[PDB]
Parts: C-alpha cells; structure tokens; sequence
C-alpha cells in the first residue's frame, strides 16, 4: 500500500 | 556527481548439463547512473529473445538488473554478455564460464 | 502571518468577467481553492504544486480558469459570471499537510448593478423602562434596504471600538425571504450602564463598513455609486 | 519469520527529451510484487507477482493513482534540486527515494524508513526514532529546516506505523507460501588447479531464500577476510539467490580450510572443508 | 464513495461539555483535521489529530479517534459563550491533501443567567416618530418565532455578554412601518 502524500524537498 | 561502473556475472540458474534447457542470467549490479546497454551473445551474435528484471537499486543507491534467456547449452557454443556504460569507454565483454 | 485574497468582496454583473488573486503563506508549494456556500462545508475546486496545476474538480465550467504563473500568487477566473457563482473562494497553502486558509473572496453576481444598495442606519435610545427596572441601557443599531449582505457592523463609544455589551445578528435578514434576489438588513444591540447613558458627554456610534461597488464600476444612475463606504448613526448620552 | 516491506522509486532527467523518466518497484523482503514505468503504454501499477494478482480493482485503480501522484512530486523535485546545487538545466539528474516498514513474527511494527539519494548518494533520511532528518550536506538541510517546520515526520510516520504495516500484513496472509518460506542454501565446493603447486578452493550457495547470507573462509580457524574473492549474491531468476567465496590455496594445505556458511534457513551453520 | 458526515446543530448550557462527532471516508488518512468558523469568513485551523495516535488534548479542547470505525470527535471543557460557531471535520482526500469537509456543526451556547423577561420600546435618536422593539433578558430555552405579517420584521436571538458585570442576556428586535404596529403583542416566544 503506497504513500498517499509524498513530500516537496 | 557518483558514477559507478557496473559487476558483470554471467552464469545459469542450473547446473549446466549439455542438451538441457536452462537459463542464462547476465546480472549486473553496483552502477551509477542507470542507463545501461546489455546484450547476450551466442558465438558473438546479440540473441534477440531476451527480457530483464525492473530497475531496482541497493542499500548504496546503486542499481541492479538481471538480463535472462532460455537456452540449451551444447560443449561447442560460446555465450557471453555485452555491457557499455558512461564508465567505459568500450563495451565490456564476459564469457559465460559453467564454473564461475 | 496568514494566507492574503484580493478583493475581499467583488460583485459583478451577469454574463461579466471576473478575476481574484490569493498569495499564499511564503514558500508555501502548496495551493488549493475551494467554494464554500452559506450553511456548507468548503468543495475543492484546484491544486498547483508550484506551477503544476495537478488536480482540478469535475465542479469546474470551461468558465472557471485558475492559473499560478509563477508558483507564488494564483489567479482564478470566471467568464461569463452567472447567478449560481455566487459564493466565497476560499484559498488555502500547505508545505506538506497543514492547510492555512485566506479570508476569501465574497462573489455576488446580480443581475444589474442598481439592484445595489448602501444600507441606511439609525440608533435607538435605550427605553425609559429598562432604566428603572435593571440599571442598564440598550441601545440598537438597525441598518435596512443593502445589497448584497456585505458589511460589518461595530460601535464606536467615546472615538473608541467597544469589544463587550455588543451583540450583531449573526445573518443578515432578508426583507423579501423566499427570494434568491431581495434586500437586506442587520440589527445590533449595545448595553451599557444607565449611569454611563445618562452622561450627555459620553458619544455612541454605530458604524456600518458597507462592501459594494469599484471606482472602475460603470454607473449611469442618479443616486450616489454605491462605492465601498462607512455609514454612521449617531447618539449622545441623555440625563432624561 | 520477521519481514520487511520497500518502495523503491527512480526519477531520471533528460533535458530535451521531455519529462523525466520515473519508475517504481516494490517487494516484500527479496520477492518484487509490484512495479510502475511511466514510459510503458499502461500508465498503471502492474503486478510482478502472481499471488498479488488477487487483490480487488479498488486496489489496482488506488495503487495506480499513488504512485502516479508521487511520479509527479518527483518531477517537481528534480527541479528544486536543481535550484539548491545551482546546477545547469542541461544535466540528466537521478533522484531515488526507498520507504517502507518492517514487522516481526506477531505482526507488530518494528522499523519504518524514508530516503533519498541525489546523483547516486545520500540526500536525507528519516532516522529509526521517526521523529526527525539526518541531512547529508547544504542542501539537504534546507529540506530538513522545512520538513521540520511543517512536521512531515509525524504525518509520514503515521503511513508508517498505519497503511504500510497494514498492507505487510495483507501481503503476509495473501502471498503465503510465497513469502512465508525459506529455501535453505545447497552447499558444495569446487578445487579448481591454476599451477601443479595451487589451487582456487570455492564455496557455493544454490537456491537460497531470502538473500542475507554469510560465506567465510577460515584456515586453522583464523578469518581469511583478505585472500578471499566474493561474488554479489546473484538472482538464479526463480526466485532464489546463489552465492560463492574462493580462496587460492598452497598444494597440500587444502584440509586446514573451512567454509562457515550463516543463513535464516539452516538449523546451525554449516562448515565445509575439501573431503571428496 | 461517501461523504464526511456531521451533525447541521448542536445546543449546550454555558459550562457543559461539548462533543461535536464526525465519520470520515478513509481508514488510510494519516491526519484529520477540526476548523471553526466564527460570523464573517475565516476557516480557523483549531486543531488536528494523527490515525497513529487514540487521543490528543490542548488546552480546553479533546479530539478522540477511532481509526477503524472512521469516528472522530471534537470535546471541549468548559463551554464559553464566545465558543459560539461552526466547527468543520476535514479529511485529506486522495493523493494531494485536497480537504473534503463535513455539512459543518453549528455550535449554540446558551447562557445559564437567570431570567427577567420584558419588552422595550426605544425611539430612533434622529427625533423621529420611528420605533423599534427589544425582546432582552429573555430565557434561554425561549422559542423566539420570526413569525409575522410581511410588514413585521424579527430578528433571531442573540447573546451579549457585559463582563464588567460577569452579565449574559438573550435579546431580539423587531420592527415594522405599520400605523397599527405595537410592541405589547410584537413578540411570540414558545419558551420550553
């Protein structure tokens, strides 16, 4: 089950 | 910018016996960046049936794919694998040794 | 600090353009816009990811066009307003998962724009009645015949803003209200001691930021332009 | 057994050529069961596994549009990346991100993870406390600075602790007697003459499952660490791993020589010395 | 799917607790989110709560989660009249953090002031014949009626608090243009 919120660097 | 140059085995899944279908794995690990050209050989000519694993990289970011066929080893036939990479400056050429 | 949105209330004609800016909390990559209608939970309407505009509502006309040129402020349009686009757009932005919304945008799109109103207000003096029987004085500011429902309503008590012994309608009340399109008005109550009334030196005002048209608004009618105005009613403390 | 489950994903540059490249690959410990390449014709989260085959179509339809989500946060930071090195827009630049967690034989949480490496090296990572960054120089303490100011640990460290241990567990139940199996290493060695006076001795390990495993030589019981060639662990491409370790050896000397083989599949670990 | 579920209406006593409940869509959402919403615009962030974690407290406010069951709720202390407002549940949907919101819980405090009910009659300041009326000190529980002819306009109650004197009061106004119009039978309280 993947992310649903990847974040910005 | 890291640049890793790629490891290169050539070898099969089973034991060779000659006359036995098998598979021939050219597995190529620890490179850097991704692109990369391989080729299987038979008496030098690029077989045309083959597939590959879907990039995946190590604990070390570096990547690996393995490069596969089926065949039929005979005591006279020559099987190798072709790489190039930005690391080289030449394709590298391994012969497939049943001992390693 | 916050999320900023420019203008905090426009109001259109029908069939009209009409264009709102939100700039977003400093380095904030995230942008979202919603809709939100009176009595309603806001409805998403676009993301950008800097630039990126990423996802965007099925809630979208062809008409509705938001764009975020330089992954800072963004723009929404609406061409050819109609009617049912009235409603506050709402902007929010996030570095990651915390949503900071903006004051919004008011929209009222009316039919034509002498349908539009300053309210009138007036104050009335607390009851001889209440005096006597609880040594306090209500005064009420009433404001009637404004559209659209755009003000905000404050008392001014010797020059100074009062934060206590006030109370404003929470609604606006409709003085027509089973229709979509009818002027409004708001009541307000400000109590105070009867010995604090009863000193004629003390001065009430009761102020009414009204919202309404631009200096770049077209108006070909008699009356003032209903401009973006304050209007007072005022009282002063009475020994009667 | 104790497992793990990894998300693996690539994002590679090519300025003119259009966007970049991105594909993504997840296992559950050395078994791949899923993948996405933004370059195939699908567009979707395909199956690599046969037992994964059987999850619902919410699940392929839910998969897919993560993953694509992620495609497109990758992308944007290629270019934010390319703003903190104050690097050309004429470069292919590669980012690669690895999460996941980790549980063990009751099913509870035990790890998560959260990396990125830029141009092939460490960027940041989430450290095993899940409650802030390791940043690996100028750049990455930027991200770190802002990650830490809109609280990114606490929010992906719920997905951790939550849907990643969840899916585990799902996977565990449903691919069975896939992942919930080792194959013990099959074990030989091989003298190979090189001079009438020497001779390579090699250790083998054929179809072992999972891939951690340990091959040593000794001699009198003394760790030959430095004379000894080591091949990477290898795929045989059915699922299993193959391994050797050879040592060149004195004429004579061949039964002062001992393979320790350690793996999760064998009882206690093994010790070879050339007897056939 | 489904939506964000929430209640349109809630009413407390001043000093009682407040639960504002709220089903959510998604098992997988990693954060859920409280707004307020006080008259004027301006979602307020109130506070939020991670699916990792049972409970979370700050200050006069409680958020409970139930992470299988999708339930959240908002419990607040020590009720103030100043709490008065429209309390939104908000879930990340998908694979932004794009918010679906609930309908939004309108939050009604009522004052626990002794009542002393009376209706005044006050003259406009600008020496008019012009009147409106005050329904004030009125009880809480009063079932203030907007009911009317078309020429009568009633305002809803509202709460007024004068804190020198620690005091709360309901009031409404009325007002009409009639000749006929009288303050006596103006007003139409149902008080339960």
């Amino acid at each position: 089950l993947w992310m649903r919120l990847l974040p910005l660097l | 910018m890291i640049q890793r140059t790629p490891k290169i085995q050539v070898y099969s899944r089973h034991p060779a016996e000659n006359g036995k279908s098998n598979f021939l794995n050219c597995y190529v690990s620890g490179f850097h960046p991704s692109d990369i050209e391989v080729d299987l050989l038979k008496n030098g000519e690029r077989i045309e049936k083959v597939e590959h694993s879907d990039l995946s990289f190590s604990k070390d970011w570096s990547f690996y794919l393995l490069y596969y066929t089926e065949f039929t080893p005979t005591e006279k036939d020559e099987y190798a694998c072709r790489v190039n990479h930005v690391t080289l400056s030449q394709p590298k050429i391994v012969k497939w040794d049943r001992d390693m | 600090t916050g999320v900023s949105q420019d203008p905090r209330h426009k109001i259109t004609k029908r069939g009209q353009n009409v264009t709102f800016r939100c700039d977003p909390i400093s380095e904030h990559n995230r942008l979202y816009w919603y809709r939100q209608t009176l009595g309603q939970g806001p409805e998403f309407l676009t993301y950008f990811q800097n630039e990126a505009q990423l996802e965007k509502s099925r809630l979208l006309s062809d008409r509705f066009s938001a764009e975020r040129p330089k992954g800072s402020f963004s723009t929404l349009e609406i061409q050819r307003t109609e009617q049912g686009d009235s409603a506050m757009y709402l902007c929010a932005s996030s570095l990651h998962h915390e949503q900071y919304f903006g004051p919004g945008t008011r929209l009222t799109v009316t039919e034509d724009l002498k349908n539009v109103f300053p309210p009138e207000v007036a104050v009335f003096e607390p009851s001889e009645a209440e005096i006597s029987h609880t040594q306090k004085a209500t005064l009420v500011c009433l404001a009637t015949g404004f559209y659209p429902d755009h003000v905000e309503l404050s008392w001014w008590v010797n020059g100074k803003e009062v934060h206590s012994g006030v109370c404003t309608d929470p609604q606006p009340l409709k003085e027509q209200p089973a229709l979509n399109d009818s002027r409004y008005a708001l009541s307000s109550r400000l109590r105070v001691s009867a010995t604090f009334w009863q000193d004629p030196r003390n001065h009430f005002r009761c102020q009414v930021q009204f919202y309404g048209l631009s200096e770049n608004d077209e108006w070909t009618q008699d009356r003032a332009k209903p401009v973006t105005q304050i209007v007072s009613a005022e009282a002063w403390g009475r020994a009667d | 057994g104790s497992h793990s489950m990894r998300y693996f994903s690539t994002s590679v540059s090519r300025p003119g050529r259009g966007e970049p490249r991105f594909i993504a690959v997840g296992y559950v410990d050395d078994t791949q069961f899923v993948r996405f390449d933004s370059d195939a014709a699908s567009q979707r989260m395909e199956p690599r596994a046969p037992w994964i085959e059987q999850e619902g179509p919410e699940y392929w339809d839910e998969e897919t549009g993560k993953v694509k989500a992620h495609s497109q946060t990758d992308r944007e930071n290629l270019r934010i990346a390319l703003r903190y090195y104050n690097q050309s827009e004429a470069g292919s630049h590669t980012l690669q991100m690895m999460f996941g967690c980790d549980v063990g034989s009751d099913g509870r949480f035990l790890r998560g993870y959260h990396q990125y490496a830029y141009d092939g090296k460490d960027y940041i990572a989430l450290k095993e406390d899940l409650r802030s960054w390791t940043a690996a120089d100028m750049a990455a303490q930027i991200t770190k600075r802002k990650w830490e100011a809109a609280h990114v640990a606490e929010q992906q460290r719920a997905y951790l602790e939550g849907t990643c241990v969840d899916g585990l567990r799902r996977y565990l139940e449903n691919g069975k007697e896939t992942l919930q199996r080792t194959d013990p290493p099959k074990t030989h060695m091989t003298h190979h003459p090189i001079s009438d006076h020497e001779a390579t001795l090699r250790c083998w390990a054929l179809g072992f499952y999972p891939a951690e495993i340990t091959l040593t030589w000794q001699r009198d019981g003394e760790d030959q660490t430095q004379d000894t060639e080591l091949v990477e662990t290898r795929p045989a491409g059915d699922g299993t791993f193959q391994k050797w370790a050879a040592v060149v050896v004195p004429s004579g000397e061949e039964q002062r020589y001992t393979c320790h083989v350690q793996h999760e599949g064998l009882p206690k670990p093994l010790t070879l010395r050339w007897e056939p | 799917g489904e939506d964000v579920e929430q209640s349109l209406f809630l009413s407390v006593r001043e000093g009682d607790s407040s639960v504002i409940n709220c089903t959510y869509t998604d098992s997988s959402s990693t954060y859920l989110y409280w707004y307020k919403q006080e008259p004027g615009a301006g979602l307020q962030l109130l506070t939020y709560i991670f699916s990792n974690m049972d409970m979370k407290q700050d200050q006069r406010l409680t958020v409970l989660l139930n992470k299988k069951d999708k339930h959240l709720s908002l419990r607040i202390a020590d009720t103030q009249t100043g709490d008065s407002a429209i309390y939104f549940c908000a879930e990340p949907s998908g694979n932004t953090g794009k918010l679906i919101f609930g309908q939004g819980t309108t939050l009604q405090v009522k004052p626990i002031q002794n009542p002393d009910p009376a209706v005044y009659q006050l003259r406009d300041s600008k020496s008019s014949d012009k009147s409106v009326c005050l329904f004030t000190d009125f009880d809480s529980q009063t079932n203030v009626s907007q009911s009317k002819d078309s020429d009568v306009y009633i305002t809803d109650k509202c709460v007024l608090d004068m804190r020198s004197m620690d005091f709360k009061s309901n009031s409404a106004v009325a007002w009409s243009n009639k000749s006929d119009f009288a303050c006596a039978n103006a007003f139409n309280n149902s008080i339960i």
